[PDB]
């Protein structure tokens, strides 16, 4: 019965071609609910889920202000990074940040995050205890030292344990019809000859939420991984997800193979076989 | 670091010839974020193609969903063409209705 | 942290320039607040150069390098007041900072209502309240900002919209506790182990991230630690 | 609810 809220922000410099592009998005579990894009006409936080549309103008104004406050800070952090790494104005650089919180089924705080990457590499991260930092290099060690002295971890823990949880709990209630309701996978198996003597069996899971799912193949009731393929879980575009798993088998031996599906929305795991 | 995109092309719903649907191109695991994605009908660029807001996974690698309404037929071929700094030629992936 | 000249003297009609310097101004907006004696602070400039509705055009602002400047052109007798710059300390997570203030002498439905102030013995306790009206109370972070007699504004404490996050100045940490009853549209401040240095008028101030300023101020409640 | 990040590197 646990839930997460996550914000994902990306700043990409383009010196001389205007201010850096800043994009932020916010998720509750696997559902996107807001975006901000510095290149959009509005220059405002915008809704990306039906249930956030309830929020009044005070919400949109204040969230807009906060996200812009972050974008200004991170533009400056891009400058600082250039100095610490001794990089020119010619390059496009990327500063990414993720923060958010995890709550248990009764709303109790489980975990917080507050972390940064520069050009695709870890820069600095708030540790599990929310009292200390991991720096990835000499540059980030300078940042770590400042933030330790300035007791920045304390302010971030205050946000993570407070506002972050408070917000998440409110969105969960307001969005309960879709946020708190599991969608079980609809399943089926397909069969494709590849020669006179081999076939591909494909086990499908469709229309499920949340994204977490496990598909496994067995042969004669024994786990089978040889000759199997698994695609990455993918968005359908309507709020649900898709995945499949496949195995190449000797034609005539299809019946020995079973696909097993585990998902939160299933009261019991599913076992599938090809049934033409 | 530079990571090359994974790519999947698929419909939202099981294809049925004559029934309108959505064609998706999901690009993931890439870095940096500059990427070029086109959907093709019989080898020509479809124009009115939208994408989701830029996001990223726990490992900092990015992902986007490109999509457009379409109506599959028996004969029309569809594909996704991608370009990125990690690739020296556009990578093209054909739509197969049972992948 | 935010340095301002002690005073500026002008004659009616001439231009008055008030400066404020600090590192954070480089990557943060400057606000300016006017305060006439007997009256509470008023926002005159936000986001470096923007005037709130109702503020006269003769007040203007800029913020370049690490300096912010409030200019009053054609300064009038009614403009005699103390002026405070305000920004955020970018070295810190959540720390509002007011400039030292400048005394300018000229010579030839929204509502916050504070209460609870009064005389208290040294090492004593007191609870302050503020009732809010005319805006969606739980949509805004609320602060207490104090002013000792004849001294500047000092931000004391802040509380998030739904109350889960609270923030304190080093000066009051461990001794004061901020809280809110959103159903009562009321903010509280529990003050323990009071000292001489706590003697001040305590203002309730509403913050808006949209403007990045305290746009609404109450009338204050006076706390005197004596005997 | 967003975190109004103020802190520089």
């Amino acid at each position: 019965g646990s839930h997460s809220m996550r914000y994902f922000s990306t700043s990409v410099s383009r010196p001389g071609r205007g201010e850096p592009r800043f994009i932020a998005v916010g998720y509750v579990d696997d559902t996107q609910f807001v975006r901000f894009d510095s290149d959009a006409a509005s220059q405002r936080m915008e809704p990306r889920a039906p249930w956030i549309e309830q929020e009044g103008p005070e919400y949109w104004d204040e969230e807009t202000g906060k996200v812009k406050a972050h974008s200004q800070t991170d533009r400056e952090n891009l400058r600082i990074a250039l100095r610490y790494y001794n990089q020119s104005e010619a390059g496009s650089h990327t500063l990414q940040m993720m923060f958010g919180c995890d709550v248990g089924s009764d709303g109790r705080f489980l975990r917080g995050y507050h972390q940064y990457a520069y050009d695709g590499k870890d820069y600095i991260a708030l540790k599990e205890d929310l009292r200390s930092w991991t720096a990835a290099d000499m540059a980030a060690q300078i940042t770590k030292r400042k933030w330790e002295a300035a007791h920045v971890a304390e302010q971030q823990r205050a946000y993570l344990e407070g506002t972050c949880v408070d917000g998440l709990r409110r969105y969960l209630e307001n969005g309960k019809e879709t946020l708190q309701r599991t969608d079980p996978p609809k399943t089926h198996m397909t069969h494709h000859p590849i020669s006179d003597h081999e076939a591909t069996l494909r086990c499908w899971a469709l229309g499920f939420y949340p994204a977490e799912i496990t598909l496994t193949w067995q042969r004669d009731g024994e786990d089978q991984t040889q000759d199997t393929e698994l695609v990455e879980t993918r968005p359908a575009g309507d709020g649900t997800f898709q995945k499949w798993a496949a195995v190449v088998v000797p034609s005539g031996e299809e019946q020995r193979y079973t696909c097993h599906v585990q998902h939160e929305g299933l009261p019991k795991p599913l076992t599938l076989r090809w049934e033409p | 670091i530079q990571r090359t995109p994974k790519i999947q092309v698929y419909s939202r719903h099981p294809a049925e010839n004559g029934k309108s649907n959505f064609l998706n191109c999901y690009v993931s695991g890439f870095h940096p974020s500059d990427i070029e994605v086109d959907l093709l009908k019989n080898g020509e660029r479809i124009e009115k193609v939208e994408h989701s807001d830029l996001s990223f996974s726990k490992d900092w690698s990015f992902y986007l969903l490109y999509y457009t309404e379409f109506t599959p037929t028996e004969k029309d071929e569809y594909a996704c063409r991608v370009n990125h700094v990690t690739l020296s030629q556009p990578k093209i992936v054909k739509w197969d209705r049972d992948m | 942290v935010l340095t301002q000249p002690p005073s500026v003297s002008v004659s009616p009609g001439q231009t008055a320039s008030i400066t404020c310097s600090g590192d954070s101004l480089g990557n943060k907006y400057a606000c300016w607040y006017q305060q006439k004696p007997g009256q509470s602070p008023v926002l005159v400039i936000y986001q470096d150069s923007k005037r709130p509705s109702g503020i006269p055009e003769r007040f203007s602002g800029s913020n370049s390098g690490n300096t912010a400047t409030l200019t009053i052109s054609g300064t009038q007798a009614m403009d005699e007041a103390d002026y405070y710059c305000q920004a955020w300390d970018s070295s810190r997570g959540y720390t509002v900072v007011f400039g030292t203030g400048t005394k300018v002498t000229v010579s030839s439905e929204v509502q916050l209502l504070e209460s609870g102030g009064g005389l208290v013995q040294p090492g004593g306790s007191l609870r302050l309240s503020c009732a809010a009206s005319g805006f969606t109370f739980d949509s805004y972070a609320m602060s207490w900002v104090r002013q000792a007699p004849g001294k500047g504004l000092e931000w004391v404490s802040a509380i998030s919209g739904y109350g889960g996050s609270t923030y304190y100045a080093d000066s009051v940490k461990g001794r004061f506790t901020i809280s809110r009853d959103n159903s009562k549209n009321t903010l509280y401040l529990q003050m323990n182990s009071l000292r001489a240095e706590d003697t001040a008028v305590y203002y309730c101030a509403k913050y808006t991230y949209f403007l990045d300023a305290f746009d609404i101020w109450g009338q204050g409640t006076m706390v005197t630690v004596s005997s | 609810q967003y975190n109004p990040i103020r802190t520089t590197f």
